[PDB]
RNA sequence: GGUUGGCCUCGGAUAGCCGGUCCCCCGCCGGGGUCCGGUGCGGAGUGCCCUUCGUCCUGGGAAACGGGGCGCGGCCGGAGAGGCGGCCGCCCCCUCGCCCGUCACGCACCGCACGUUCGUGGGGAACCUGGCGCUAAACCAUUCGUAGACGACCUGCUUC
RNA sequence: UGGGCCACUUUUGGUAAGCAGAACUGGCGCUGCGGGAUGAACCGAACGCCGGGUUAAGGCGCCCGAUGCCGACGCUCAUCA
RNA sequence: GCUGGGAAGGCCCGGCGGGGAAGGUGGCUCGGGGG
């Protein structure tokens, strides 16, 4: 977790080289806050990483009225080189702090699952 | 487990048919070959050994001889007759030597 | 849960175990009770035999073949006790009753599996030690069950095989302890982690 | 009320389903109890009622 | 890669002995056998997932035979860890003794 | 057959109730169901306590019955029951249970990795021992 | 239509248990008697096992007497409902998979549900594709009369 | 409408009666609902169609919602409890 | 906040004491025990 945005959405990046999660928004209702943390104080999140930055883009049927000629092109969202630049900028100062403490990178690489014996109300996260 | 003998008589084989006239008399014709081929002989020996090891009571299937009677019927009567008086191995040896 | 719950009926009280089993099978769980001849009933044997004989007396005067069916196997006796606690005349209750399997002795499917125990139904904790009790196997045998002897012989045969299996398991555990004390320099690093987090005192 | 005089019931309920036998041969239904001390022997036979 | 939902059993409807309020359901969550343990699951989303004969649209996927009725845990029931749940449509009675999933989605931890 | 008795001075571990998890000393007995109980060094003031929530330990202090808390505390500190208790297998089983309960997600992950490696090494050595013990050619 | 890792097993006692070890008897393994530990069960079902992001550079440890075979062939065990399990021989493969690290990559689908398994699920027809194989009965009609209200039942019908 | 009946208590005749006859209040009749397994009258409570909360009388092994409390103290063994 | 302006309790070996005992400490006596 990096910061809370102006809309209350969380900005997260489990670094893209670890678990394929980019700089992404998420809702705090739908995340579990674990007790393990890293000191990401003194890392600089770029100022332009805002809700306007992360809002989805779309453009359909401006001049198109009757749908018989397919508009199913452009459905492939493209990763902007700006997004790649920002991902590298954030990761280049997040990853050194992750490697500081032992086997945290593997913990971030693994996913959370419920084993048939374990119960979330008994789990300490 | 049930083990039948080779060369079952026609009067006994009639018991297995409701219409022996229209029948082609195929009963036990593929079972009887296992008394002569090597793999079938091995299987029969294993059946007898397992009966010795696991069975508590053995019976012999025996049939009457219809042709010796003055009756109209030619279809033999089959029944299981219990073998008493001895160990299971002893009564299986007795029944095996009494087969046919 | 999703697995089959296998319970060992020895040392359990009839009605207590039947109530637990009935609730389990009504909750959609598959329950198998083995060794129903080891089930106990509180109260002395003559009293419980009198209860069963009074059950035997209840038959349809006009046609006993239509009348109540008195099952004499201990497994069927326990099954009928559970059916008394299920709503067996509805489809839901019949499905619950179908999710239950009862055996006298431990047949080969379940004699190789671990058997559970229900402490809330156990005679040792539920019954004062000064109280008398009856064995379901003896009660069934004396009200008409025919296979008490053969089940006893098969159970002793099974117990001999289980003793051999247990000796092998103890040998393996001794060998594992020897291996643990053998490879110790290359193991104490992870042993320390387990001890730090409370596994492996 | 009770029947005026006592009389034993007609017939036995031990043979109660007075139906046609499901078999013609007649089955044994109980062979003699086996004791292994005796010599090996057969326990039954089939015959035909001549007269 | 993993289950991510607690297993629950649809035990029945909220009821008296001779009256049945089908609009709310009782669930037995695995491992929760005390009333003081049910606090974690209050408000959690729960789903009854089943299969039917015709295909239906799947959000983020191609149509399959899987259907779902959504709901959520509303309060605790009794002393033994049962919970109450309100689903969008009252649960069918064929689901009694079957699986409900409690998804952790609106987490408070 | 019995090795532990309810007696004046017997230290008991409280298993449930308001004072669960603590140690106390039995000071007096009442009515076969309760005891006067005082843990002066374990933060349990003197009070009645049912025997049902007690689990007798192996430690016995020496003081007369219904002696004051000063003397009970002196007997507790002399031959200090706190350290002796912490050294027992019972107390460290309790401690292991507690620190396993407070295990976090990261600690669970690290425990899984360590247990993985430990079990693989142990089972490799087990296979080695079985293979070595299978070379038997003797009359 | 369900389901969303597995547990492959002593017997039991409860005013008692469990484990280990040296002497005696049972044809090299168990049963005793010592002795040594543990017992709010830690050789613990409040337990144990497995643990799934995938690859690429790239070191150290574990291993290297190692892993994977719907590959064949053989053997052994299991009968209570064995519907299962184990061991060998040859061959064909990678030296990888397990832990700690180096290294970057994969649609990063722009916060969102039915995701994730059992699963090559069960049942029913049908099409093509190869190998190995089989060539039957039942009922009616007729006949019998050990049978019989009718059904049903007992019987016979090109061989010495 | 002018056949009433039931219950607490008072009460007459009768051995008594789910009998016959009075007094008082309530009820059933005319009234569903929760509880008493079942039930005209007992206990709770009276009713437009619903959602949430909470109770009454009554309950909480299983049928069957709810004690799956580490409930408290005793008493009791019944071969018709 | 109130109460008996709570009751008990903790610490100050509470100190100068006085008294009462028993579910009797030490000591003494008697009877059974471990070198
Ligand atoms: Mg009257
Ligand atoms: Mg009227
Ligand atoms: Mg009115
Ligand atoms: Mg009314
Ligand atoms: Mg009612
Ligand atoms: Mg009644
Ligand atoms: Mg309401
Ligand atoms: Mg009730
Ligand atoms: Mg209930
Ligand atoms: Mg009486």
């Amino acid at each position: 977790f990096l910061k809370q945005l102006a809309s209350g959405l969380l900005l997260v990046t489990g670094p893209l080289v670890l678990n394929r999660v980019p700089l992404r928004r998420t809702h705090q209702k739908f995340v579990i806050a674990t007790s393990t943390k890293i000191d990401i104080s003194n890392v600089k999140i770029p100022k332009h990483l805002t809700d306007a930055y992360f809002k989805k883009k779309k453009l359909r049927k401006p001049r198109h009225q009757e749908g018989e000629i397919f508009d199913t092109e452009k459905e492939k969202y493209e990763i902007t080189e700006q997004r790649k630049i920002d991902q590298k900028a954030v990761d280049s100062q997040i990853l050194p702090k992750i490697k500081a403490i032992p086997q945290l990178q593997g913990y971030l690489r693994s996913v959370f699952a419920l084993t048939n014996g374990i119960y979330p109300h008994k789990l300490v996260f | 487990k049930t083990v039948f003998a080779e060369h079952i008589s026609d009067e006994c084989k009639r018991r297995f048919y409701k219409n022996w006239h229209k029948s082609k008399k195929k009963a036990f014709t593929k079972y009887c070959k296992k008394w002569q081929d090597e793999d079938g002989k091995k299987q029969l020996e294993k059946d007898f050994s397992s009966m010795k090891k696991y069975c508590q009571v053995i019976r012999v299937i025996a049939h009457t001889q219809m042709r010796l009677l003055p009756l109209r019927q030619k279809k033999a009567h089959l029944m299981e007759i219990q073998v008493n008086g001895g160990t299971v191995a002893e009564k299986l040896d007795w029944a095996r030597e009494r087969l046919e | 849960e999703v697995q089959v719950l296998v319970l060992d009926g020895r040392g359990h009280l009839l009605g207590r175990l039947a109530a637990i089993v009935a609730k389990q099978v009504l909750l959609g769980r598959k329950v198998v009770v083995v060794r129903c001849e080891g089930i106990n009933i509180s109260g002395n044997f003559y009293r419980n035999k009198l209860k069963y004989l009074a059950f035997l007396r209840k038959r349809m005067n006009t046609n006993p073949s239509r009348g109540p069916y008195h099952f004499r196997a201990p497994s069927r006796i326990f099954w009928r006790t559970v059916r008394g606690m299920l709503p067996h005349k509805t489809k839901r209750g019949q499905a619950a009753l179908d999710r239950l399997k009862v055996f006298d002795g431990i047949p080969p499917p379940y004699d190789k599996k671990k058997r559970m125990v229900v402490p809330a139904a156990l005679k040792v904790v539920r019954l004062k030690p000064t109280r008398k009790f009856a064995y379901l196997g003896r009660l069934a045998h004396e009200v008409g069950w025919k296979y008490q002897a053969v089940t006893a012989t098969l159970e002793e045969k099974r117990k001999e095989k289980a003793k051999i299996h247990y000796r092998k398991k103890k040998q393996l555990m001794r060998l594992r302890k020897q291996a643990e004390k053998n490879v110790e320099k290359k193991i104490d690093k992870y042993t320390e982690v387990l001890k730090t987090h409370g596994l492996l005192v | 009320s009770h029947r005026k005089f006592s009389a034993p019931r007609h017939g036995s309920l031990g043979f109660l389903p007075r139906k046609r036998s499901s078999r013609h041969r007649g089955k044994v239904k109980s062979f003699p109890k086996d004791d292994p001390s005796k010599p090996v022997h057969l326990t039954a036979f089939l015959g035909y009622k001549a007269g | 890669s993993g289950r991510l939902w607690s297993k629950a059993i649809f035990a029945g409807y909220k009821r008296g002995l001779r009256n049945q309020r089908e609009h709310t359901a009782l669930l037995k969550i695995e491992g929760v056998y005390a009333r003081d343990e049910t606090e974690f699951y209050l408000g959690k989303r729960c789903a009854y997932v089943y299969k039917a004969k015709n295909n239906t649209v799947t959000p983020g996927g191609k149509p399959n035979k899987t259907r779902v009725i959504w709901g959520k845990v509303t309060r605790a029931h009794g002393n033994s860890g049962m919970v109450r749940a309100k689903f969008r449509s009252n649960l069918p009675a064929k689901a009694i003794g079957h699986r409900i999933r409690v998804m952790l989605y609106p987490s408070r931890i | 057959v019995f090795r532990r008795f309810v007696e004046v001075g017997r230290v008991a571990y409280v298993s449930f109730g308001p004072h669960a998890g603590k140690l106390v000393a039995i000071v007096d007995v009442i009515d076969q169901n309760r005891a006067l109980v005082d843990g002066p060094c374990t933060q349990v003031r003197r009070q009645a306590m049912p025997f049902k929530c007690m689990q007798l330990t192996d430690f016995i202090l020496k003081f007369p019955h219904s002696a004051h808390q000063k003397y009970v505390r002196q007997a507790w500190q002399k031959a200090d029951i706190n350290t002796k208790w912490a050294a027992t297998r019972w107390a460290k089983k309790i401690e292991a249970r507690e620190r396993k309960a407070k295990m976090t997600d990261f600690d669970r992950f690290k425990v899984m990795k360590a247990k993985k490696m430990r079990n693989r090494i142990i089972k490799n050595e087990v296979k080695k021992l079985q293979k070595a013990a299978l070379l038997k050619a003797s009359p």
